[PDB]
């Protein structure tokens, strides 16, 4: 696609080019501001001296330096405004860096549309470029989620892991499984915290499954 | 030039225009009548009649050469003849000349001919008018004609001009203050419905004069930020007529050479497109047959242009959703998965100048 | 060209020898436009099954409530009271908007098709159009941006992403949040309807704030109403430079050559032509100059849309002052609005902390989760508490790490 | 609206009925009140600003404005046609409200016309009385003069008017030409004469000023100074001061 | 006023036809500064029993 010259790519081409094309643009301008006469005679200097005596020549001149200095007044205040606003880029150019290819964030969505497992770097004119390589999912599991158990002086079990979801398996059995990646692991007594109540939500606990839970 | 997609190219200066949006006129315009409107007053008209007599002679060589002992002549007023003024509402100035010819100098008793031959021209200098604008509704609070340079303003050029070349003899100054008094006129009527180059309370331009039901008016006129007229008052009868451009600014859609269609928002053919349909903010003509499904060339805002014209709207991205965190009941958790590959760019830094003073 | 050269026949003959620089504005400006639709375009996203029941009607009733929820009789009936005037509306002006989104729409305040009728007097936006200005839509209009904000609402409640619609209660959802902050232990007694109480009322008072035009109220008010007076500005000033004469003997194009043969004429439009230019270019700068500033903003309204609408965020202080339970959002002339729900503590229980305990060859224990505070309770027995609710857990040999040494701070 | 007269110039506050023509009575006479000040509510018919621009300035603008009335007499009833009257030596005798002891520096002529009638109302003269004692006089007419004086109409006029100074019945100057509505004459004391708030003639100060009226020919006449206000013009016409 | 005018009675005068210009001047510095006041006083708080102690 580069080599071409995918909407990720367009977009970072076009990007490219145009902080290319605007510090461009910036030099250009300068340098026609040299043409401009400001209503002197001309807009060159030794053509003043060569055409004109030295006592009303610099006087030409004079108004001609006035003018030059003023274009470069104007630059310095434009050049000094992108600076500003590189340096909030930059700000974000290093969190990516840090969070994205030296290690991993937990900010969702930060790292890519996805889910993160790791960044790369590369060179681009005036800064970097990222690729961020991301897990797609392809089709979605359906399982039974159990708000939690009550068991039995009755009392409930919770899950302690907040993240992973508990469900039962086709044999009967309590499973957790984190709800990035369907990836079942069988439950166990460590997993759970006990609480004097029970919810309407929570399943009913058999004396089988009270050996693995708690 | 000759053709829509060739004014196209006139306008950019190119002979080879790239697929995309490019700004046309909805329409043009000329040959078109004129509408006046001014202030009601009195009727009271003076014709001006300036004479220039050209004394032309030869040189050896024959370089016709016209002499400074020249006479402008200005109408009667006060006895003196070498200040006229105006002294009515309104006002029509000639010029007339005679070219009178001599071997002899300061005989004058024969007609000039052939390469002696003059015409008198009267021509700007430096009075931000021309002389021969004066007979256009221009107005004035005073002005007066002085043949002599004292406590005057600006001063015409008057010159004889020759077969051969033209050179200024004598000067003719003019007394002014802007007002509106004093009108200009050649030799109150407007035009509804049509396009018109108008004169109205002062405001010049062209445009399309309506008749409206409204009581926005307090003054004569309203303008807009721009200075431009968008309606007057009637002194008699206190009817509001407003006024519009006769054209507006629409966007031609090129590709491949050649217009595919355009935006416009006047109901009307363009370019040579027939057919159309409406979007939410303008209308839009094209070489399709309107009274879509297809994959846009060419886009601007949310909207895009396929090759055979057909206008196609831009859909924001779909997604199934987010997976919450709910343990109850049938959920869903993502099993199989493949890689993507996203790319983005930052800038770390600018390109550091240095400019030697 | 119309800007600068009134539609006069005569005046955009001279305008070729400028042909370049018209170009340079016109692309400078489209570029800039360009480059934001592809950025917002990449932010803003809708999901059908999460539309079919973000409105008001849809959560007020049991169509898509899935079956297991029978105690429910509709989505969030205790949280409605707040959410009503959030959610967007079927039956109301204006298509699917939200009350407070009408409220900050109408008390900040393009057809051009309009411009050319010819019934009335032209109003201000009509009288730029004339002059060569216009307004164009973009990727994030209103109605784009309230699918968004629906969209990310009514994910919320939405129990699967298999197909279809099936919905969970507001209070379910709520549920999962407050396990997030702190596990939840104290099942017997339920304060749903305490919070959704405190909600709803707060929802009230800012729904008020705004109709009667609360800090958070009148700071929102003045930064939105802002956004617009300086686009607004913007534009104005660039009308009325079409008054400056430009040391030519008239502002008026017409006027030049109604007056003035056209050999001088075409001297005085010259100057006219230069200065129109100028202030076209002056114009671009500054516009692009806004265009930066919003990218930094807009980055800002991504983080907080991914860290605190679409996910729990672990970063302290991002997502409002306090503890953070939820985000709503809406849209928001040139923007969005965020409605952080937090906790607020107004009661602080005191317990006495253990460092660690010492048992008996010694050795010392320690826990494991650092987020946790040991302390002993009036039984006697150990208990952890994590420290940004009181939720008391009964200690377990699991909870437990085994060290060598013990601190004197040990129990 | 009931229109009611009220009268207390005798000690008593007397309450009675008008006719006549109450609406322009209310529109064109006000109460003095104290300082000079034109009351709020009145809404200056016939006031124009005074300018020396020939164009229309419209919009709020702080100006030095003669709007302090030192006295002002209501529907003038004169012995003669004729009446005399002076910056310095003016006696205040029927001023309506309060009466501020000071010199006058513009007398303003609020004129009695109805729109559209072209009636035989005018001033046959305007008689202005400079330092040195030079006699200038205003007169108008029909056509181009190429002794007798002329007519300066009030209200609408039947068509165009020619403006000319006399001096021994000869004309000394061209002035101009009238508005299709004479509405209101204002002169002052540095020698410049106003028609509609516009300045129609310059000349040296003037002591003493004088007329001639054709055959109640004013709603009122104001004796007034100069202050600084912020004034609302819309047509050269004054609708609101604030001072 | 004063820094366009100096304090000259008879050129503030001839500003009072661009009072306009002076309005929009003040007040947009007036809102910038107003809207700033408002985040930033929204970022700083104080705790009294901390500083006792600091
Ligand atoms: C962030 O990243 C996520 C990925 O995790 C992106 O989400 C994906 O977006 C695409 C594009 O909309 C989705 O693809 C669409 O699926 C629809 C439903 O699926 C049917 O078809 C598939 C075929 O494989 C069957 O398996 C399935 O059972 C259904 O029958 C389709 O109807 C859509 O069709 C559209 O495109 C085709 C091809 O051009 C056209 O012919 C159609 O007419 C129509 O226009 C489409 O295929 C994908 O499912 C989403 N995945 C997930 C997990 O959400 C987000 O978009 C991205 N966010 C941003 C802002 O970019
Ligand atoms: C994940 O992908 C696998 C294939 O790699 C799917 O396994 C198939 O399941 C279908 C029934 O849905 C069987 O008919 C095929 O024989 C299976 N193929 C295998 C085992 O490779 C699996 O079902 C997918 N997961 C989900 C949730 O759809
Ligand atoms: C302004 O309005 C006046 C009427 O108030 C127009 O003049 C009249 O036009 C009608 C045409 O039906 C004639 O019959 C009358 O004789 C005209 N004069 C009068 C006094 O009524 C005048 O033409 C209008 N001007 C413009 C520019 O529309
Ligand atoms: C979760 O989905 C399964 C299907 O995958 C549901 O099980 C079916 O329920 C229907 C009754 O509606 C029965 O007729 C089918 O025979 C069941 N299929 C199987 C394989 O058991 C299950 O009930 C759903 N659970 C919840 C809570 O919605
Ligand atoms: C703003 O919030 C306050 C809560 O502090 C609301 O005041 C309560 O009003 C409800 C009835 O609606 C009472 O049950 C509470 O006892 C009141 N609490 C108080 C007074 O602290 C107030 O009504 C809300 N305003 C709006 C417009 O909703
Ligand atoms: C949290 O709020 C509850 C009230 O809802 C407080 O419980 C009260 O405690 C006081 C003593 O401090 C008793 O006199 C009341 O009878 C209690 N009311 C109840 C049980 O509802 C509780 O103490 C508060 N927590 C803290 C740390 O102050
Ligand atoms: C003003 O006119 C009214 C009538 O509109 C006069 O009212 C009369 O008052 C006397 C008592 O003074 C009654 O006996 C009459 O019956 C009233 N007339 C009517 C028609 O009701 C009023 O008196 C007049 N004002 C003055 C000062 O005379
Ligand atoms: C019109 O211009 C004349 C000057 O030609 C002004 O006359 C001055 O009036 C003031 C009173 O405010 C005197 O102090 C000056 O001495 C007068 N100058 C001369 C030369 O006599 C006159 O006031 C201006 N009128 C208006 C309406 O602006
Ligand atoms: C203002 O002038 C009008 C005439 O334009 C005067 O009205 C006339 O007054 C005489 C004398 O009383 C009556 O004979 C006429 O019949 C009245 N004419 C009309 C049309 O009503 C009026 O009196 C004058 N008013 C002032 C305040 O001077
Ligand atoms: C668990 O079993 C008991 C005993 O039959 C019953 O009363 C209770 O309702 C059951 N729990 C749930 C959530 O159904
Ligand atoms: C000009 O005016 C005449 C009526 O006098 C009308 O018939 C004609 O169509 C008009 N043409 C244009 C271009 O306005
Ligand atoms: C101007 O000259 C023309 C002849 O071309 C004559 O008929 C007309 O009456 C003259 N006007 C004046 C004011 O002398
Ligand atoms: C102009 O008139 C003068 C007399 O003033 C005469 O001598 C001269 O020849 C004339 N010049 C011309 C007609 O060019
Ligand atoms: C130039 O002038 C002189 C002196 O009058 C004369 O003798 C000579 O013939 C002239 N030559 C010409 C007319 O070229
Ligand atoms: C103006 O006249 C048209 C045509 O009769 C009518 O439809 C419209 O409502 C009127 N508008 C006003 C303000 O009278
Ligand atoms: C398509 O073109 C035909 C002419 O060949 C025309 O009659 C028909 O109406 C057009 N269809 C539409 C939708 O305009
Ligand atoms: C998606 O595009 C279709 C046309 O294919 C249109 O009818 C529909 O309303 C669009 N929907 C959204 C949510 O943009
Ligand atoms: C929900 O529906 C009931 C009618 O069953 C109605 O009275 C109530 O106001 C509705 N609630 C909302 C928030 O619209
Ligand atoms: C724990 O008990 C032992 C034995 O009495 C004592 O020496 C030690 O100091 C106690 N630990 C602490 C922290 O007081
Ligand atoms: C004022 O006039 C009224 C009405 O004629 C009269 O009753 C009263 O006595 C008069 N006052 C004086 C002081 O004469
Ligand atoms: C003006 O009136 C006076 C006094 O009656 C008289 O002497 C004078 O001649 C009159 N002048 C004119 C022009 O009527
Ligand atoms: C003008 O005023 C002087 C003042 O002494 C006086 O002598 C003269 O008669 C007056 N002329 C008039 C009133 O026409
Ligand atoms: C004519 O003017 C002179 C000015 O010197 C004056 O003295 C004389 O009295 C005037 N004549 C008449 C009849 O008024």
């Amino acid at each position: 696609a580069f080599g071409k010259v995918l909407a990720t790519v367009a977009k970072v081409l076009a990007k490219v080019q145009d902080v290319v094309n605007t510090q461009g643009q910036a030099l250009s301008h300068l340098t026609v501001q040299l043409q401009n006469n400001f209503q002197a005679i001309s807009s060159s200097i030794s053509d003043i001296y060569n055409r004109l005596d030295p006592p009303s020549a610099d006087a030409q001149v004079d108004r001609l330096i006035t003018g030059r200095l003023t274009a470069l007044n104007a630059f310095v205040s434009q050049t000094l405004t992108r600076q500003a606003e590189v340096r909030a880029s930059r700000q974000l150019a290093k969190d990516k860096v840090n969070e994205c290819v030296r290690s991993q964030s937990q900010r969702f969505g930060f790292c890519g549309n996805g889910t993160h497992l790791f960044s790369l770097a590369n060179a681009a004119p005036n800064g970097m470029i990222f690729f961020h390589t991301v897990l797609l999912p392809t089709a979605y599991q359906t399982v039974t989620a159990c708000s939690g158990i009550c068991a039995s002086r009755t009392f409930g079990l919770v899950v302690k892991d907040v993240q992973l979801t508990l469900f039962r398996n086709l044999d009967d059995k309590f499973y957790l499984t984190p709800r990035t990646m369907y990836q079942p692991r069988a439950a166990t007594s460590s997993d759970f915290v006990q609480i004097e109540g029970c919810d309407v939500l929570f399943v009913n606990a058999t004396e089988i499954d009270l050996p693995s839970i708690i | 030039c000759n053709s829509h997609i060739n004014n196209i190219k006139c306008s950019q200066l190119t002979a080879n225009l790239q697929n995309g949006f490019y700004p046309v006129a909805s329409s043009e315009v000329g040959l078109v009548n004129k509408s006046v409107v001014l202030l009601p007053s009195f009727f009271a008209h003076t014709t001006v009649n300036i004479t220039i007599d050209l004394g032309m002679k030869r040189s050896g060589y024959g370089q016709p050469i016209a002499s400074p002992l020249s006479n402008i002549t200005l109408p009667m007023q006060d006895n003196n003849t070498d200040v006229y003024c105006i002294r009515s509402n309104q006002f029509s100035i000639y010029v007339h000349s005679t070219c009178k010819s001599s071997l002899w100098d300061n005989v004058f008793n024969q007609d000039c001919t052939d390469v002696l031959e003059a015409t008198a021209v009267i021509k700007t200098g430096t009075c931000p008018f021309s002389f021969d604008k004066l007979n256009n509704h221009l107005t004035f609070n005073k002005f007066c004609l002085s043949l002599s340079p004292v406590g005057a303003n600006c001063k015409f050029d008057v010159a004889a001009r020759t077969r051969t070349n033209e050179q200024v003899v004598r000067s003719l100054y003019v007394i002014y203050e802007e007002g509106d008094n004093i009108v200009g006129v050649p030799s109150s009527v407007l035009h509804l419905d049509s396009c018109t180059d108008y004169n109205i309370y002062g405001r010049t331009g062209v445009g399309v004069i309506r008749q409206t039901n409204s009581t926005l008016l307090s003054g004569l006129y309203y303008t807009s930020l721009s200075g431009d007229l968008l309606g007057f008052k009637n002194v008699s009868d206190g009817v509001i007529y407003s006024v519009t451009p006769c054209d507006v600014s629409a966007q031609a859609a090129v590709i491949d050479g050649a217009i595919v269609g355009a935006m416009t928002s006047i109901n009307s053919e363009l370019l040579g497109l027939t057919h159309w349909t409406t979007t939410p903010n303008f209308y839009y003509y094209s070489i399709y047959n309107y009274t879509v499904d297809c994959e846009p060339i060419i886009t601007y805002s949310n909207i895009g242009v396929c090759k055979n014209g057909a206008l196609v709207f831009i859909n924001v991205t779909h997604s199934d959703g987010d997976v919450q965190p709910i343990s109850t009941g049938n959920v869903t958790i993502p099993t199989n998965f493949t890689i993507s590959v996203q790319v983005e760019y930052i800038q770390v830094y600018t390109t550091p100048v240095s400019i030697d003073c | 060209a119309r800007y600068v050269c009134n539609g006069n026949p005569r005046c955009n003959k001279l305008l070729t020898q400028y042909v370049s620089a018209c170009q340079t504005i016109e692309q400078a400006l489209a570029m800039g436009a360009r480059l934001e639709n592809m950025e917002v375009d990449s932010m803003l996203f809708v999901s059908e099954n999460a539309l079919k029941l973000a409105s008001v009607e849809a959560f007020n009733s049991t169509e898509n409530l899935d079956p297991i929820y029978k105690e429910w009789p509709n989505i969030g009936g205790s949280w409605l009271g707040g959410l009503k005037d959030i959610l967007p509306s079927h039956n109301s002006k204006r298509k699917y908007r939200s009350a407070i989104e009408d409220l900050l729409f109408d008390k900040v305040v393009e057809d051009y098709k309009r411009c050319t009728g010819g019934y009335d007097i032209a109003d201000l936006v009509c009288a730029q159009y004339y002059n060569g200005i216009m307004v164009l839509p973009g990727v994030a209009n209103d109605d784009k941006m309230t699918m968004y904000t629906a969209s990310l609402a009514g994910g919320i409640t939405l129990g699967a992403l298999g197909g279809g619609a099936v919905a969970i209660p507001f209070a379910v959802a709520v549920q999962a949040r407050l396990n997030y902050v702190a596990l939840q232990t104290d099942v017997l007694n339920k304060n749903q309807q305490i919070l959704a109480n405190a909600f709803n009322q707060a929802i009230g008072n800012i729904t008020q704030a705004f109709g009667k035009v609360l800090a958070t109220v009148a700071k929102v008010l003045a930064k939105v109403q802002d956004v617009v007076n300086t686009q607004g500005q913007a534009l104005s000033h660039l009308t009325v430079q079409l008054q400056n004469n430009f040391q030519a003997i008239s502002s008026s194009i017409s006027d030049i050559y109604n007056r003035l043969d056209p050999p001088s004429a075409d001297a005085q439009v010259d100057r006219l032509i230069t200065g129109r230019l100028t202030a076209l270019n002056a114009f671009v700068s500054q516009t692009l100059t806004r265009q930066a500033e919003v990218r930094a903003s807009r980055q800002l309204a991504k983080d907080k849309v991914n860290e605190c609408v679409r996910s729990q965020s672990q970063r302290f202080g991002f997502c409002g002052n306090g503890t953070h339970l939820f985000s709503l959002a809406n849209a928001a002339p040139n923007g969005m609005i965020f409605f952080h729900t937090v906790l607020l503590p107004t009661a602080y229980q005191t317990v006495t902390a253990c460092s660690g305990i010492c048992a008996s060859r010694t050795f010392g224990l320690v826990v494991k989760d650092v987020q946790l505070t040991l302390f002993r309770n009036l039984d006697d027995k150990f208990y952890l508490t994590p420290r940004t609710m009181y939720q008391p857990r009964a200690a377990t040999s699991s909870d437990f790490v085994q060290i060598e040494g013990c601190d004197v701070l040990f129990v | 609206v009931t229109y009611y007269r009220v009268n207390n110039k005798n000690g008593t506050t007397i309450v009675s009925n008008c006719t006549d023509q109450c609406a322009s009575y209310v529109d064109n006479v006000f109460t003095t009140q104290p300082g000079g000040l034109i009351p709020s509510d009145f809404s200056f018919n016939n006031w124009f600003l005074l300018t020396n621009s020939s164009t229309v300035v419209s919009g709020k603008l702080v100006t030095r404005q003669p709007l302090v009335v030192n006295c002002l007499w209501p529907v003038p009833s004169f012995k003669e046609a004729a009446s005399t009257f002076c910056f310095e030596g003016a006696g205040f005798d029927q001023c309506n409200g309060a009466v501020l002891n000071n010199t006058v520096d513009v007398i303003r002529f609020n004129l009695n016309f109805t729109a559209d009638v072209q009636s035989g109302m005018g001033a046959t003269v305007f008689s202005l009385n400079t330092t040195g004692g030079v006699i200038l006089e205003i007169s108008c007419y029909n056509d181009i003069v190429s002794y007798s004086y002329g007519d300066i109409p009030f209200g609408i006029t039947d068509g165009p008017r020619y403006c000319y100074v006399l001096y021994n019945g000869t004309t000394l100057k061209y002035l101009g030409t009238l508005p299709p509505s004479v509405k209101e004459i204002a002169i002052s004391k540095w020698g410049h004469f106003y028609i509609n708030g516009y300045n129609f003639f310059s000349t040296f100060p003037i002591d003493c000023i004088s007329f001639n009226l054709t055959t109640g020919a004013f709603w009122t006449i104001a004796y007034t100074s100069y202050t600084e206000a912020l004034v609302q013009v819309e047509n050269t016409a004054i609708k609101k001061v604030t001072y």
